Formats: C-alpha cells, structure tokens, sequence
RNA sequence: CCUGCGGCGGCCGCAGGAAGAGGAACGGAGCGAGUCCCCGCGGCGCGAUUCCCUGAGCUGUGGGACGUGCACCCAGGACUCGGCUCACACAU
C-alpha cells in the first residue's frame, strides 16, 4: 500500500488506488467554498438533525474510542462512508498541516458532477 | 489413553484423589453393555419430526410401536414445523424438566408484503431486535431474551427472506416475524420453520426419523436381532456430560438409593470447580448414574475435613435394590452398638 | 375524557393503514392494552394494539378511529395518554 | 360489423421474456384508458395512429395475480375515483392510485387461526360503497371507507371464482369451481336459488342491461349458457365455442345490449344477437373488450407452450 | 416447500433458496419424508437397503 | 470399563487454584476434626449482587478533570453507596487509580501509603552540554531529601532517564518513590542544580503498589458500556472483566486458616485463640502483618503476629494474633461461642484456674 | 501531548518522544480518550466492536 | 457422462444412451390413450392386483424413503423395471412441466409392436 | 556570625551554596545572609539534595553583585538561625 | 476492656459485644389425593367407472368429491395432606 501497513482493526471498507485521489480533488474543489465540515465536534452535531452529506474517515487513528460511534450514526439515517489510508494527507487536502480524523463533504453549489460521480460509486463497495 | 473411555467416565484421570482402596462387587454393568430389556427402559431418541401431524401424536405412536407405558418430550412443536425433538422412555422421563428449559435455535422464512430497498434494510431491522423483548402470547404480556441473529439470503422478485435465531425456551418465532415487518414499514408473515438445536443434541449428529423407530422394532421381533436397534436408542448417561462428577464407592451405593445423604468417608474422587448450592451428578465406579444432588461443600473444604454431609439428594435414578445392603459395618457405627 | 394527559411519544413511518410510534414517556412506564390515545388538546384518535422492541426504548403502534388517515399526521408529532393507565417497569423485572 | 379496420397494436413490451402472455384487458368505465395484465405479474395502463403504443403507468406486484378491477364509478370528473384493485397469492388486497402509481390502501383478510388468506375474485358494489371478495367457501364484505382488517363474513360448495351484480334489482350471483351458480339477496345473505349447469369449472358471468337475461362460461366445457330470472327455469338456449385449456376466456356485450362477443382457443371471434367470425390473428384469443361510447374493440393474445395486443374498429 | 440445502467441506448444512450449487450439483429438500403409523412395507426397505451397503448398520460407528 | 482398586497413597496438586486457596496443601497442618457449614461463597463465583459490593477497579485516568470528580462519576454509574480512591492525582496527569467500591473501602488507608512509580517530561529554558549531563546529575538526587509543597522529608529509591532531544530542550525520566511525594517540585531542584531553570510539562503514573499497567488496565468508557450491557441484555459477562474481588490485593502476605465456628467471633471484638487454628504458613516472624482466612477462601481480617511458627507447632493454649483491621461483615456465619468443653465447665460456676487471659 | 510509545517483544510499553519506531511503524499516543459524563452512544460502540471481534469478552482470559 | 452425475446410490440398472429415447417415445405414444400410470399413490395400488405392466423410475429422487418399496414389490410378482436419468424429462415426456418419479406403461390398445420390443429387451439387463 | 556555605555557581538571577557548617544544621525561611562584612547580600529561597550534605540557593536582596562572587567563596549567618538535624528524622 | 460508624496526630460522640472454637445420623425416600403454575372447520387407512384432477388453484415426494372405519387431547414442577409403603444408613 505504497508503505501503508499501520491500519486500525476497524477500517473496512477501504478506497481504491485512485478512488481516494478523486475524493481528494472533490474535497479541494469543495474547500473553495464554505461547503465542508471538520472535526468530530462538528460532524456529530450537524448529522444529528437533517444535514445530508458524505463522510470520509482516517484509517490510522489510535485510540479507536475517539470516533467509534460514527458508522452506526450513519447507518441509522442511511448515508455512505469510507476509510482513506492516512490522516497526514487528509489534513493537507483540507488546507491545514495539523492532521485530522474525519471530514464531511456535501452537495456543492454549482457543478455537482464529480460529487455525484463519487457518491453513486461509493454506494457499491463490498459489504464490510 | 483416558480421552476415549465412554460417557461420564472420560478424562477421569484429571480429578483430585481422596482414597484408593475398596473391594469390588458383583452387581450392575456399564450402561453401554446394559441389557435390551432395560437399555430401552432407560433411554431417549433424537427424533426428526415429520410435517403434518401434531406432537402429542408422534409420541403416542412411539408408545404403541415399542411396547412401553410412559414418554415425555423436550419442547413442543406446532404441526407443520420440523426439526429436533427429544423423547424419553420410562425412567428418563424424570429428567424432563431440565430439557424443557434450555437453549434453542431455529431457521425461518418471511414474506414482505410490499417492496423495500435491498438486503440491508432487513439486516438492520434484525439487528435492532436482540436482548429482552416484549411478547404477547397468542394472558399477560411478558419478556424473553434473544442472543443472536443473522441474514442469510433475500430474494427480491418474490420478496422472501431467510434467517437464523438463537434464543430462549418459551419465545415465539411467529410473533417475531410480525414485528420485523411492522417496523420496516411494509408488513410480514411466517412461511416455514425448522428447529435445529435442543439442549446438547444438534441436528448435526445422532438423528433418525420415524421410519427407523418402526423398522428396528420389526427386525428385532422377527429375526431376534438387536444391532439395528441399539443404534436408534441411547442411554441416559449421554445427556448429562456437562454436569459435575462425584464418584462414590461400593457398599454406599445401595444406601443412597435407599435415601441416605452422602457422607465423606465413602467418596473416592471429586471434580475441580464445585460450588455451594449447585447440581452435581453422583456416579458409580462403572459409569452408572445414581442421582442428581445439590452440593454442600466447596471443592476445597472437601480437601480438609474428615466427615459430615456433602450433599442432599434432589432426585434419584437407580433401581431401589440393585446392589446389596452393606451398611452399619465399619470402624465406627459398629462401636456405637457396643453401648 | 381523562383529567390530564402525559407525553407518550413521537410519530414515524406508517404501515398498512396504521401508524408506528416511538415511546418516550418519563421513567419507562409501559401502557395498558387497548387504552385510548389522545391528541395534544384532548382529542381522541385511536387505541394501542401492539408493543415490541427492546426493554428500555420500545416502540408501539396505533389502531385509528374512523375519520383518520396515515397522511394527516406529520413527522415526530406528539400523542398523549391518560396517566392512570400506565404500569411501572418494576413488576416486569425479577 | 364488416371486417373491422386494424388501427393499432402494442407487441413491444412483452418481448424481453422467454415466455409471456396476456390475461385480459379492460376499458375504464369512462373511456380514458385500458388496463392490461400479463404473465410476469405487472399491470399496465394505456391511453386512447401509425406507431407502437407505450403505456403511461406500470405496477409491479410480486408473485401472481388472481384478479383486478376498475373502481365502480371512475368518472375522471373528480380525481379521487382513480382506483384499481388487485389480489395475489400470499399478499392482501391492494388498492393502487391510477395517476402516479403509488399504493394508497390495503384490505387484509384473516383466518380462524390468525394466518392470512388470499382472495380469488373481487368486485365492487353498484353504488361503489362496498368490496366483495370470494374465498375457498365464503365471501368477505369490506366497506370502502375505513380500510384494514374488518370483515362481515357470509357462509355457504367450492372455491368461489367470480361475482357480478344485477343492473335493476337487489341481487347478486356467485360462480364456483364446484360447477354451480348461487343467487343471493344483496343485503341479508340468503340463497334465493341454486342452479346446476356446466361440465367444467365456471370462469365468468355477465348480465344484461334488461335485468332479466344472464350469461356464463366455463373452463373446459365447450359451450356457453344463457338463463333467465322472470322464469326460474333452466338454460333457455345454448351456444358453441371451443376451449381445450384451463383458462378464463372472456366475453362481453355492448352498452345497449344488441351484440355479444366471445373469445376462443384457436383465434377466431364469435358474434351473436349468429353473425360473423373475423379472425384476430393465429394464436389463442382470450380477453375481448368493448368501449362504452364509440364503436371500438380490444383483443389480447397468448397461451402456455409445453403474443400481441390489438385494437379494431 | 422452499427451503433447500447442501453440504459444506466440513460436512454441515448450508441453507439456501436456490435450485443448484456454486459448482452445479442439485440441492435436496430440508424437510423429511411423510410417515404413517401403519405401513406394511418394512421388509422391502431393509433388503434393498442392505443390497447396496447403506443401511444404518454398515456405516462406521460414532464416537460416544 | 472399570476403575481399579489400588493400595498406594493419594495426593493433590493444587498449584493453579484461584487467589488465596492456592498451594493450599503446603501449609503445615494442625488438626482436621471439625464441622464445616453452608454459608458464604468462593470469592470469584459470587452472584452479581455482592460481587460488586466488595470490589475494585484498576481505572486508567483521563486527562482533564480531578480525582474527586472521577470517583463521583463512577459512583453514579454503578448505583452504589460510597467510593474512595488510592491517592490523589492532579487534573493534568494520567495513570493508575485503584477505585475501591463500598467495602473494599476498609483498606484504603493501607493503599495510600504504598510505593509508586512515575514517568515524566522536564522542559529546560536554556541549553546544556547535553543529555549525558542530566544523566550524571539526576543520580545526585537518590535517597532521603527535603521538599515543601509548591518542610517535610521524603525518600526516593530509584530513578533513571531515558533519552534527550537538545533542540526543543525536553527530557524524559522514570522514577520510583515513596508515598505522598511531590513530583512537581523535583523538576525545580533539577533545574537549579542544572543551573538553567526547569519546569514540569508531562507526567504519568505507571504503578500504584501491586497493580501495574501491564495488568488488566481498563479505561473509563468501559465502566459505562458494561453497565449498560448488563442493563439491557441481562449479560453479566462484561461486568466481571472490569470489577475484581478485593481478595486480589491481599496476596503477598502470609496466611492463617481458621475454623468455621471461630469466625463470627473475630468479626466482633475478640482475640485469636490458639484452639481455632487449622493450618499456618511457615515463614512467619514476630510482630508482622498477616491475613486470616476461611476454609473457602474469603478473608476475615489482617492482624499482628505474636508467636513465630516454631512456637506455634508446640503449645497447650496461647494467643496467636490480635486484630488490626476487619474486612468481613458481621453476621455472615452464625455465632457459636457459648459452647464447648471448657466454656461449658466455666459457666457451670466452676473455676480451677487452669489459666486466664 | 507529546508522550508516545510502542510495544516490545514481551508486550510492555517503551516510551519515547519520536514519531516512528526503530523499524518504521507509527507510534500511538500515551494518554487515553477524553470523556464526558453524559455520553449517549454506548450501543453504537458495542455494536461495532462485536462485529470485528475486538470486544473484551471475546479475547483470551488472563 | 452427459452432465448427470447426481444419481442416487440405489439406481441400478440404468438405461444407457438410446434405450431412454426409445422408452420416451413409447411413453408418449401411450399417453395419446388412457393407458398410463402416474404417481406413487397409483402405481402402488395398481400393481398389488394383477396389472401386467412395465415400470420406469427416476434416478435422482431424494430422500429415497419415498419409493424404496417398489422394486421388491416387483420381484415378488416378477415384473421388469428400470431407472432413467432425470425426472424433469420424465415429467416432460408425459406432457406436463412438473417432474415425477415413477411411471408405468402398459400393453397398448392398438397392440403396438414397439411395446413388445423393449419389454423383451430390458428383461436381459445385468442383475442389479 | 558563622560560616554558612560556599559559592558554587549562578543560575539566572541567583547563586548556589553548599551548607558547610560544623554540624549539619539547617536554617529558617528568609534569613538574611551576610559576609564577614556585616551586611545582607541576600537571603535563602530553598534547600535540596541529600539529607547528609545539601545545596541551597540564595536570592540577592538588592541589584548588588549580580556577578561579583568567585565560584567558591565564603558567606556567613548569625548563630541564632540554625536548628538540629535530629528534629527532621 | 475490644471492634465498627461518624465529627474536628490526637481528642470527642454513638452503636455492637463480654468471646477457650461444640455434635461420626439429624431429620429422609418412593407412591396416592387436592389446589395453582406449565399449556374437535384437524390426524391415518379402505371401497367405488382407471372414483376425478398436471388448473390459469398449492399439489402427483399430492389435492378433491361420495360412502367408510380407526387413533388421539398428555407428561411435568410448586404448596398442602388432618394418607400408603420402605427406612431411620459416617460406607470396613
């Protein structure tokens, strides 16, 4: 995994060699606007009452007790989710240098296409 | 080579020793090599119930094929359910109450009235139902546990679903399928059903169907043979292999079968991990069960003392006078009568 | 009508001409069977029929009186019960 | 009737299946559209001159469909009368909404041990306030408002397979696979008559806008019987057909009661008051339906093999 | 009846709703055969079953 | 098959029985003639009711709040009557904390004064020669020293430092110290002796007496999850992996095994009469602390040793020990002191004066 | 917080201030997760933990 | 061979490769008249009272307890019998879609020549 | 006045001295340290090191002699401000 | 005099208790009766024109009509007895 062997034991399903790069670029073109969510404190309160979006999770956070309650929060309203390998790079793609564990992209302002593209492809990934 | 000896006498070598002297008797035999007159008077069969008839009927037929007088069963299946049913002949009837209350397993099929999204809407509505539930019985409302579940296969063209439920004695699977529908927003019913476990006995091993309970008896009657019948009936000492063992030695055995509480000078070997107020099985030196009784001393007390009560009998198995009365005749209790 | 009423729970999906509800009453009192359910402002809409689910957060469902529909009701509304007709959680536990 | 002009055909949606056939066709009680059922258990609705016809609505149903029926009134003057009722093998009675095509109500029927029983033959009342459906030995009588589990059972022969009402008096009739016709009162539930008849099992009934005449078919009985009610006697006449399978072969009248039409298992199409044949095509012809306003007709096709849809003038 | 099954590598029942296996052999019903308490053909069953060595008896003994 | 009579002697081998009743057969024996009763379980296999009445969590410490808060939380979750802890930790450090639940409380005082271990980070203002200096001069503080809270005396047995990084000027240390010690003030002196000026950045407590971290250390979410699990599923599986029984802390002492009738007296105020003694562990000396236990394996109290072993093999009557701290409830077993050979004589208004205590 | 660690051959904690191991795996934080006295997500944790055999009940006993 | 390796263990004797075909054709030319027997309920009761007919059996029925009593019923009165490979096809050759297990062909009406041909040929098949 | 302790080094604002009395006796908090020249050059903030021979830092009273003293010179204090080491053990 | 609990190293208040460490059959079993718990729109075979049926109505590894006979609806646990029977046993 281009030098990536430090995974959690709860990190299924993973992303493709490129499925992630696609998401990285989508996150980038979402950052240009105020159309994203950062940190557990904010995803947790947004996705409670309405707030439809799409969530990416880091794949090497320890201890796992920091965000174990998220996948089931997803299942209870039927959203999608997916794990990416590193948090060093998710922190970067967001526009900071301190890494993070969870991010949420939402339906865009205008173009919607790559967003709609990665939405409907992530919904058919092998059952965890 | 102690792993290979039969029921209730296997892996015996791993027990704590309290003495190693006594004088063997004549009476009794193993339960395996026990005679056919009574090897059928103390036995059970692991039946695979057929479809159309009731369950107070199947036993009624076994009570007219094998010519006996009493039978009992572990649970109760409604007509048009199949699967494991355990029946007991004569003597074994006295262990009915601890088979009527054990762990069960089923396998079912449910029909959803309207359509849903996919396989996952059902996997989750199943996950939701586990732990104590309420269930009104088809009388008052009551509570019953559920230990597990699963979703095996859904078919969307007909809307059929298969599942596997581990549960507690007294639940209902006809009512579970109403609910699994009523929250998914569409509706439901139970289509088929099949028990796959009762107590210790699975459907994986030692299972037979009524066309052998009627054929072995025919063969024995007409050609005086038994090798086809002692493959279909099994002895009591096979369905107790998870209780805790205590070995009494000879000349004590007839005492207990007359009713006298167990006493520490007679004990010969005891099993590690005994606790106060818990059922144990007291066995002879050849493997026969004498009774089920309630311990009164931990397994460490027993390693200190010299005398006194070590159980009180819950219910006794053996035939009153099988062994001969050898009691009142020892270093003490003989010297009490000299007074 | 009853003297007062208390909060029983919220509304969710309907199901074959009947409505399913989540129960959110104080403590974990559980209702009688065939007990009238009232609206907010003392109006009658039906009865309780089935009770299911886990021991703490259990659901229930209503059988409507004539004149009602599964379309009249909106998301997470609130229905109210006569408070005499509840039963303590205790007589259920050992 | 002079060899009706060939104005249209579907023969395009029934193509993706290995084997497939139709099981009737029915005009709305006003003229708007036509209702079709086929062997993949899917209902379709068509709307009223050189190209293939495509339907506005599809309904998926599941296992197998024993019947269907247009709501009693269905006048498109007002919206909330666009119903179509349906029955299946395990499922309950459904009521579909004929504009958007999403479910509106259900009408389940329960045993004497609380399991569910399906229905074999449903039919609405004249004033359209009740719904009658027929079971293994009985009929169950739901009301139209207040749906759910609430019957009013009436008892009795064998599976009741088709019901139909009288135009001008209180009365109704029930046919069964026990080869008998029962005539009962509309409100009470007394058998007012019980008449013998065919050789096979009954599969359709129909009335005449007079209120006197009365017509009925059968499953393998190669004939079609006429009756009367002013005279409580037995068949007055008899006609000829051919039927070598176990399916419904529909037939009908026209609004004023002058002409009758039948179907058959070779392809040809009877006419009577005896008149004309006019072959539709070459396969079996089940299901034949006449429009209530203008001269028009519709015929379906199909049979088991151990496939079209036409409109004529 | 709809329930079907087929054996695994380990020799336990795998339940399914289909009509063939992954490889393509058939699947047999789950439920057993009918029974009546007065049959008369007990002799016929034994000697045929004997002839091909699949009666209860000629199979290996269990481990008690 | 049958099991044969032989003639040779019989034996036990009890080198894996849980807690106290382990290597039981190596205690010297005195008598074996008595009557045992049917009250009071093994220490592990109690019902879940009274398994938590006497028990202790080896909690790991979160990072923001203060010890008193932690403890009140746990006491609210499990629905108990009162709790206390092993020794106060400050709101910015983490480590071991041995929370005793409601009857283990009776031996908190013996916990609070017990040797401890620490690991931490020192931040230096100005630079140094290098880590080999801090290495040499943390050896300077070994033994008995002064301190006052930021003028009491403390002592420190052993300490080492691990590794240093000159660029950010931070260092690591592990240390083993007495009870009550102020670790914060150790850094100040470290700086002053360094000649730069130190300060405390990070601190975590490794070991709190006998319970270390390598042992079954449990975090704080667990004590809520397990309680909920037992609450809704009726499963007690989880509840047992967190709470242990108090008899697990009392296990490097020496043992004295008593008779079932001379137990409900000691739980009121009475001495350790010589008659009521069954076995005793060789290796006792005078004026020590020992523990007295039942045949089953429950614990009665801890006490002071008067006679050595050599004396206690050979005697007529004596007095063996006197109480220090009592653990058990009062009326567990029934009370039976009014009876017996001598006491019957003495009550019948008879007195030779064979001897008095 | 700065403290880091990684486990040794006999499964005991080796503390350090770096960010990789002397072979190249990452290092885990020392301190535990934060806690609040009213959580409400206890069912979510157990449901997940069960599914991957990571719960404490399903590991070998000491 | 020919993709049928799912046979009972009690399926001797068999009908080879052309034998099956010939019997199939005989069956149909018998179906044209009222000269056949289908179903265990009917074969079992017909062959207890005379009825000098011929029996073919399916070769993949499970569980075997459903028709094990027939071969011996045959020996005791000296009729012939034989197993064909599939039951899907026996049901077909009869003129239905649902399979069956046992069929009994009898002497024909028009005194078919072929009916006597395979009667006389199956009576020399290797003893089972 | 008697010899208290001898200079070792200056750590930022303050120096460090090693208690080199005749008998191991410890001072009081905030005692003004003298030279042989009777004038207070500081007082004593704290003590540390082993109980047998301990270090103690002196704070300076005035801006005076931030860097005047040699790295082992002698300082003094009155003989009232001592106390016996026995009282601590 | 000793222990336990509490209040502010020690003092104070309240409560429990007077400690010689007993007993190698005291108190059972198997049955019977009574009160509670548990908890006949069916099932099997025969005769009748091959008794009808490959439905679209589940089903021929069966469905149904007409005459026909046959078998089943227990067994267990708790409490009480103002019952019968056998014992009253420390295991050479």
């Amino acid at each position: 995994q281009e030098l990536l062997v430090n995974q959690n034991p709860i990190a299924q399903p993973l992303a493709s060699r490129r499925l992630t790069r696609k998401l990285y670029k989508c996150i980038k073109k979402a950052v240009k606007q105020k159309q994203i969510r950062r940190g557990v404190k904010e995803v947790q309160k947004f996705v409670n009452k309405g707030e439809k979006g799409i969530m990416v999770l880091a794949g090497d956070t320890l201890p796992i007790e920091v965000y174990c309650h998220l996948p089931v929060m997803c299942e209870d309203r039927n959203l999608p989710y997916v794990y990416i390998p590193s948090k060093t790079d998710l922190g970067a793609a967001a526009g900071s240098k301190r890494p993070t564990c969870v991010i949420m992209v939402k339906p865009h302002e205008e173009y919607q296409e790559a967003y709609d593209e990665c939405l409907e492809e992530v919904q058919s990934l092998p059952l965890p | 080579d102690t792993s290979q000896w039969p029921l209730l006498l296997k892996n015996f070598d791993k027990l704590n020793v309290r003495t190693t002297h006594y004088t063997p008797l004549a009476c009794g035999s193993n339960p395996l090599k026990r005679e056919i007159g009574d090897y059928i008077r103390t036995g059970f069969i692991n039946l695979d119930k057929p479809s159309n008839p009731s369950s107070h009927e199947v036993v009624a037929w076994i009570r007219r094929i094998l010519r006996v007088e009493k039978t009992g069963h572990s649970g109760t299946l409604d007509p048009k359910v199949t699967g494991c049913l355990i029946v007991c002949i004569e003597r074994a009837t006295r262990l009915v109450k601890s088979q009527q209350s054990a762990g069960k397993e089923y396998v079912g099929i449910v029909r959803l009235h309207n359509a849903i999204e996919g396989g996952t809407q059902l996997s989750r509505a199943l996950e939701t139902l586990t732990g104590a539930l309420f269930q009104r019985p088809p009388r008052q409302l009551r509570v019953r546990t559920i230990y597990e579940s699963k979703m095996i296969e859904y078919d969307p063209e007909r809307r059929l679903g298969i599942f596997w439920v581990s549960c507690e004695a007294g639940t209902y699977i006809r009512t579970l399928c109403v609910h699994l529908g009523l929250l998914l927003g569409v509706g439901g019913q139970m289509q088929e059903l099949r028990r796959v476990r009762s107590g210790v006995m699975s459907e994986k091993d030692h299972m037979v169907t009524m066309h052998d309970v009627l054929d072995a008896q025919w063969l024995y009657d007409n050609h005086k043979d038994e090798s086809y019948l002692r493959r279909v009936v099994y002895p009591l000492e096979k369905l107790l292999t998870s209780h805790k063992r205590l070995v009494m030695k000879d000349s004590a055995v007839n005492a207990i079968c007359y009713g006298a509480k167990i006493m520490l000078p007679g004990v010969l070997r005891y099993e590690d991990g005994i606790e106060v107020n818990q059922e144990i099985v007291v066995i002879t030196t050849k493997g026969e069960a004498i009774c089920m009784a309630i311990a009164l001393m931990t397994t460490a007390v027993i390693s200190t003392c010299d005398h006194g009560i070590v159980a009180k009998i819950k219910r006794v198995i053996m035939e009153r006078d099988t062994y001969p009365r050898k009691w009142g005749l020892g270093p003490k209790a003989s010297q009490k009568k000299l007074m | 009508p009853p003297e007062r009423v208390v909060l029983l729970g919220e509304f969710l999906h309907p199901c074959e001409d009947d409505i399913v509800c989540k129960c959110t009453t104080d403590e974990n009192k559980v209702p009688y069977f065939n007990a009238p359910v009232y609206l907010e402002n003392k109006e009658q809409i039906g009865k309780v029929d089935e009770i299911f689910g886990q021991l703490r957060d259990f659901y229930f469902s209503v059988k409507l009186s004539e004149n009602m529909k599964a379309s009249s009701f909106k998301k997470l509304q609130k229905f109210y019960i006569d408070p005499y007709k509840l039963l303590p959680l205790q007589r259920f536990l050992p | 009737s002079q060899l009706p002009r060939f104005l249209s055909g579907s023969w395009s949606e029934f193509s993706t299946q290995p084997e497939n056939f139709l099981k009737g066709c029915k005009w709305a009680p006003d003229g708007s559209c036509i209702l079709t059922n086929s062997a993949d258990n899917i209902l379709r609705i068509y709307n009223l001159e050189y190209a293939e016809m495509v339907p506005v609505l599809r309904m998926v149903e599941g296992d197998t469909i024993y019947d269907y029926c247009w709501y009693s009134l269905m006048s498109s003057a007002q919206p909330d009368t666009s119903y179509v009722a349906s029955s299946s093998r395990e499922n309950p009675i459904h009521i579909w909404d004929a504009f958007t095509g999403e479910l509106r109500a259900s009408f389940r029927a329960y045993n004497h041990l609380d399991e569910l029983t399906a229905a074999h033959s449903l039919c609405f009342s004249p004033d359209g306030s009740q719904l009658f459906c027929g079971f293994n030995r009985t009929v169950r009588v739901f009301s139209t408002a207040r749906p759910g589990r609430d019957c009013e059972v009436r008892a009795t022969s064998g599976i009741i397979s088709c019901i139909a009402f009288s135009p001008a008096q209180p009365l109704y009739a029930c046919g069964s696979y026990g080869r008998s016709l029962g005539l009962y009162a509309w409100d009470d539930g007394s058998p007012l008559a019980l008449l013998g008849g065919h050789q096979g099992g009954i599969t359709h009934l129909c009335f005449h806008p007079d209120g006197n005449r009365f017509f009925s078919g059968a499953r393998k009985d190669a004939e079609l019987l006429c009756w009367d009610l002013r005279q409580s006697g037995y068949p007055l006449w008899s006609l000829g057909r051919e039927v070598t399978t176990n399916q419904r072969i529909y037939f009908d009248l026209d609004p004023t009661g002058q002409f009758l039409v039948s179907g058959s298992t070779s392809g040809a199409v009877s006419v009577w008051d005896p008149v004309l044949s006019f072959l539709p095509q070459k396969d079996c012809t089940n299901g034949v339906s006449l429009h209530p306003s203008l001269p028009l007709l519709a015929t379906a096709s199909g049979q088991r093999v151990f496939s079209t849809r036409h409109v004529h003038l | 009846m709809f329930l079907q099954y087929y054996l695994n590598e380990q020799g336990d029942r795998v339940y399914t709703l289909k009509k063939f296996d992954p490889m393509g052999q058939q699947t047999c019903s789950a439920h057993p055969a009918r029974f009546s308490p007065d049959d008369k053909y007990s002799r016929h069953r034994i000697t045929i079953k004997k002839r091909f060595k699949v009666l209860m008896t000629q199979q290996p003994r269990p481990v008690l």
